């Protein structure tokens, strides 16, 4: 039969989760953003589209910081990205409160990974 | 429902023509044992505020963590974090005063007395007190604990009213603060000789002096005191 793509957590006959794959399509319809790791740091850059001259130049900042040492940029549905950063922030704070040291990047990654993956379970 | 364990004594401060000065010794007492000699009780927030805290040290350490968080969280999605939308002394104060009163209303206070000294973006000096009960007040001079009894009378001879602020220089103010700190080492059994002082000026900004020591003390007269009444030798 069909219908394996109307509800999130459902596995299709070939083991794919169609709703996640359609999410990816929303990502591919968005602005490009990149990241370049360097000899002692990282650089983030993003293309911001100028829908019209009415946009106040340099004000709709898109790149976001987490704690004081992490930068985050994303492509797709901007609001979803913000949502993701809000959680990252709560997650980074939680880590600092209990362990004193600011959140390691690999640990932060997984925090974001687990939350995102959680949204493919139901 | 608690009781303070490691404690910090006086925090004194006064406002002068172009800023405010605040000082506090570096001791953390455990009852009558002058246990820890390297405790910093003056907490700079950004470049325009210093929060001086007396009372329970574990609670001061908590307030420190809270202040560092306020700074992290204010930078978030704030392109003007190091400019127009930076934390003002009045914001830091109101926040703390809110926490203090909420904690007292839950019968679990942060056992402290705090003075927030700073300079607002338009140049106004800011000096305001808040304690474990959520009580707040402002005055040209403010001191907590023991210092309220001995430092205020001294600092007030310099700035007795609002009109006296514009007639007082940093030199004069710092001199008075430094003398009060000496008087407190003389008469407060829970004081330390080592202290920290911070000046927040509308032109020169934040100058934070660490490792100061009370000097120029008068103890020589003690040689001539013998007995407690009739003893002659």
């Amino acid at each position: 039969g069909t219908g394996y793509d109307l509800s999130n957590s459902v596995f299709s006959p070939d083991g794919r989760n169609f709703q996640v794959e359609y999410a990816v399509k929303a990502v591919e319809n968005g602005t490009t953003s990149i990241g370049i790791k360097c000899n002692d740091g990282v650089v983030f850059a993003v293309e911001k589209l100028i829908t019209s001259k009415l946009l106040v130049p340099q004000k709709n900042v898109k790149i976001q910081v987490v704690d004081r040492h992490i930068g985050c940029v994303y492509s797709g549905l901007i609001p979803d990205g913000r949502h993701l950063v809000n959680r990252g922030r709560e997650e980074a704070a939680s880590f600092k409160k209990l362990y004193k040291t600011p959140i390691p990047i690999p640990a932060f990654a997984d925090r974001l990974g687990q939350y995102v993956q959680a949204h493919t379970l139901y | 429902t608690q009781q303070p364990i490691v404690t910090g004594t006086s925090v004194i401060s006064m406002k002068y023509d172009n800023g405010v000065i605040i000082a506090a010794d570096n001791l953390g007492s455990y009852g009558s044992l002058l246990r820890f000699n390297g405790v910093e009780r003056l907490i700079p927030v950004g470049d325009n505020t210093v929060v001086g805290i007396s009372g329970d040290i574990s609670d001061m350490q908590h307030i420190e963590r809270l202040l560092k968080d306020l700074v992290t969280e204010n930078a978030y999605d704030n392109p003007l974090a190091d400019a127009e939308e930076a934390l003002e002394p009045s914001y830091i104060f109101e926040y703390l005063a809110t926490v203090m009163y909420q904690r007292r209303s839950k019968m679990n206070p942060l056992w402290n007395a705090i003075i927030v000294a700073g300079v607002q973006s338009n140049g106004d000096q800011f000096l305001r007190y808040v304690n474990l009960l959520g009580v707040t007040y402002s005055s040209p001079t403010l001191a907590t604990g023991f210092g309220a009894h001995m430092a205020n009378p001294l600092l007030r001879k310099v700035v007795d009213r609002e009109s006296d602020i514009p007639k007082t220089t940093v030199q004069v103010a710092e001199e008075a603060i430094v003398n009060a700190m000496r008087v407190l080492y003389y008469r407060d059994a829970r004081s330390s000789r080592n202290f920290s002082l911070a000046i927040i000026d509308k032109n020169t900004g934040l100058t934070f002096k660490k490792n100061l020591q009370v000097e120029n003390m008068k103890w020589d007269f003690a040689k001539d005191i013998k007995g407690y009444g009739t003893q002659k030798i």
